[PDB]
C-alpha cells in the first residue's frame, strides 16, 4: 500500500482518486491519499470548487517514485512532485499518518473494477502518449487536443494517440479499395497490431487509457479515439477470438463503470449501433450488449 | 460542400469538373423462374461522366460479364463506379484532371473518396440538384451502344453537339437537364416532340436533331408543356 501527500489544500477542489471522489474544504487539514493499491496505474484528479472548467489531473505508478501533490498559487493548480529523498519522504508519510491527515482508498475487497479498467495499461505506454519526458507521471487535462485533431496546436501538449483513419492510405490496400473499405481487417491485423502496436495488449491499453481520460476529464479527442478503437475491432471480419472475449469484458466494465448522467456525451450512438446490430462482430459481444440495452436503451 | 441552386454558375466556370451518375450501371429485368420463383438477369449498363462546360460525356460501358459470379451486385456498383471514374482521371493528363467530381447521389461518396485516396486535391462533392441524368439510356444512339457492347469499352461523346457554337455552357446545360427530365417523365410524348418532323435530321456525328435557333424554342416550349402537363395528369391539377 502506497501514500501520495498533499503539501496542503488551500482552494477548495474536488479531488478524485480513480473512480472515487471525496470534496475538500479551502484550508481544510488535509495531507493526501494512503492505502493505494500497488499494482495498478492511478489517476489523482481535481475540479476547482470555483472554476469547474479544467478537470486535470496526473497518472502514475507509485512502483515508479515517491510522489505528492502541492499546490501551486503563480499557476494556480495542485501539482504533482516527486521527492527524491525517500527519507524524508517516508518521515513525511508517517507524520501524516500518525496525525491521521489522510484518506483512505476506499477499494471494496469483493472489488475489481480498477483492476478491470486498467487491465493493460501501462506507465510507460502512458507516457509515449502523454510526452513529459523529465517527469515519471503525466498529466492531462479536459482541453488538451490529440495528435490527430491537430492535424485537421502547441505540440508539446498534445496526446499522441496512435492515429486511425478509416480512409487513408493507411487504412486503404491499392486494389483493395472495396475490400479493405468494407472489411477492416487488414487494417486491424496487419497494420496496427502487428506493425504498430505489436500485440493486442497494447492495444488495449491504449484503448482503455482513451476511454478513461475521456470519462474522467471529458476530453473529446480521447472519446474519439476510444470509440475509433472500437470501431475498428467492430468493422473487421476476422478477430482473434481471444481478443474479441477480452474486448467485450473490456466494454463491459466502461460501460458499467459509466456514470448515467455523462452518458449523452460519452458515448456515439452512430458506433454503438454499429457495433451491437450491423457489424461483423454483432454477436460477438454478449455481455456488452446486454448491459448497452438495459443501461442505455434509448442510445440505442 | 454539396452542390445546389445558390451555387449553380460554378458549374460553367474555368475549373474542371465532372459530374458521375450511376444509376445506370447496374440493370436488370425482374422474371419468373420455372419454379415460379422471381430470378433478375442483368443487362448491359453505363457509367454517365459529364463535363458540364464543355459537354464531353465518358461513357463507359459496363458490360454483364463484370457481375459474373460476384455478390451484392448494388453495393458493387459503386465501387465499380468508383474504380472505372479514378482509372479514367488517372488516364488524363493532369491539366486534364478534374478539380472536382459531384456525385448524383451521395451513396458514391466514400466509394468515389477511398479510389480517389491518391488524390486529395480533387474535391469529391454531393449535390442537391435532381437531375435527371438516369434518362440517358432514352438518347438513341447511348442506348444502342451500350446495348451492342460485347465486352468493356469506353465511347467519348458531345452531349452538347454543336450547341456551344452558339450558345452558353450554361444555357446549353438548362437545354440539356429540360430534354432528359422530359424524356425521364413520359419518353413517348418527348421522342414524338424530337422526331415528329421528318425534315429535321439527327447528323451522324450528332444526338439529337438539326434545329434551327427558332426551332429550339418551339421544341423546349413543347418540352415544358409536356413536363408541366404530366405533372398534373401525375397529381390531378
Ligand atoms: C465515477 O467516475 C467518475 C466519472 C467521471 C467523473 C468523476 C468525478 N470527477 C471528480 C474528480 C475531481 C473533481 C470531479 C467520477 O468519479
Amino acid at each position: 500500500m502506497n501514500t501520495v501527500p498533499f503539501t496542503s489544500a488551500p482552494i477548495e477542489v474536488t479531488i478524485g482518486i480513480d473512480q472515487y471522489s471525496f470534496n475538500v474544504k479551502e484550508n481544510q487539514p488535509f495531507h493526501g491519499i494512503k492505502d493505494i493499491p500497488i499494482g495498478h496505474v492511478h489517476v489523482i484528479h481535481f475540479q476547482h470548487a470555483d472554476n469547474s472548467s479544467m478537470r486535470y489531473g496526473y497518472w502514475f505508478d507509485c512502483r515508479m517514485g515517491n510522489f505528492y501533490i502541492q499546490y501551486d498559487p503563480k499557476d494556480g493548480l495542485y501539482k504533482m512532485m516527486e521527492e527524491r529523498d525517500g527519507a524524508k519522504f517516508e518521515n513525511i508519510v508517517h507524520n501524516f499518518k500518525e496525525r491521521q491527515m489522510m484518506v483512505s482508498y476506499p477499494k471494496i475487497d469483493e472489488d475489481d473494477t480498477w483492476y478491470n479498467l486498467t487491465e493493460f495499461v501501462q506507465m510507460d505506454k502512458i507516457r509515449k502518449i502523454v510526452r513529459k519526458d523529465e517527469n515519471q507521471f503525466s498529466y492531462v487535462d479536459s482541453s488538451m487536443t490529440t495528435v490527430q485533431e491537430n492535424e485537421l496546436s502547441d505540440p508539446a501538449h498534445s496526446l499522441n494517440y496512435t492515429v486511425i483513419n478509416f480512409k487513408s492510405r493507411e487504412a486503404i490496400r491499392p486494389g483493395h479499395e472495396m475490400e479493405d473499405f468494407l472489411d477492416k481487417s487488414y487494417y486491424l491485423n496487419t497494420v496496427m497490431l502487428q506493425g504498430i502496436f505489436k500485440n493486442s495488449s497494447n492495444y488495449f491499453g491504449e484503448l482503455q487509457f482513451a476511454f478513461l481520460n475521456a470519462m474522467f476529464f471529458g476530453n473529446y479527442g480521447s472519446s474519439l479515439q476510444w470509440h475509433a478503437m472500437i470501431e475498428l475491432i467492430c468493422s473487421s471480419a476476422t478477430v482473434p477470438k481471444h481478443m474479441l472475449d477480452k474486448l467485450d469484458e473490456i466494454l463491459y466494465y466502461q460501460i458499467k463503470t459509466l456514470p448515467e448522467q455523462y452518458s449523452d456525451i460519452l458515448l456515439n450512438e452512430r458506433v454503438w449501433n454499429i457495433c451491437l446490430y450491423s457489424s461483423f462482430q454483432k454477436n460477438s459481444l454478449h455481455n456488452t450488449e446486454k448491459i448497452m440495452e438495459n443501461k442505455y436503451p434509448e442510445l440505442l | 460542400g454539396a452542390m445546389n441552386s445558390s451555387n449553380y454558375a460554378e458549374l460553367f466556370n474555368n475549373d474542371i469538373k465532372l459530374f458521375v451518375d450511376d444509376t445506370n450501371v447496374y440493370r436488370v429485368t425482374v422474371h419468373k423462374t420455372f419454379e415460379g420463383n422471381v430470378a433478375t438477369k442483368a443487362i448491359n449498363g453505363c457509367i454517365f461522366t459529364l463535363n458540364p462546360k464543355t459537354g464531353h460525356l465518358f461513357l463507359k460501358i459496363i458490360h454483364t460479364s463484370v457481375w459474373a459470379g460476384q455478390k451484392r451486385l448494388s453495393q458493387l456498383a459503386k465501387w465499380k463506379t468508383a474504380e472505372e471514374v479514378s482509372a479514367l482521371v488517372r488516364s488524363l493528363p493532369k491539366e486534364e484532371q478534374p478539380k472536382q467530381i459531384i456525385v448524383t447521389r451521395k451513396a458514391m461518396l466514400d466509394p468515389l473518396e477511398v479510389h480517389m485516396l491518391d488524390f486529395p486535391n480533387i474535391a469529391i462533392r454531393p449535390t442537391e440538384l435532381r437531375l435527371p441524368f438516369s434518362a440517358a439510356m432514352s438518347i438513341d444512339k447511348l442506348s444502342d451502344v451500350v446495348m451492342k457492347a460485347t465486352e468493356p469499352q469506353m465511347v467519348l461523346f458531345n452531349i452538347y453537339d454543336d450547341w456551344l457554337d452558339r450558345i452558353s455552357s450554361y444555357t446549353a446545360f438548362s437545354r440539356l437537364t429540360l430534354l432528359l427530365r422530359a424524356l425521364k417523365t413520359n419518353e413517348e410524348s418527348a421522342k414524338m416532340i424530337l422526331l415528329s418532323d421528318p425534315t429535321i435530321t439527327i447528323k451522324s456525328y450528332h444526338l439529337w436533331p438539326s434545329f434551327t435557333d427558332e426551332q429550339w424554342i418551339t421544341i423546349e416550349s413543347q418540352m415544358r408543356d409536356l413536363i408541366l402537363t404530366e405533372y398534373g395528369r401525375k397529381y390531378n391539377v
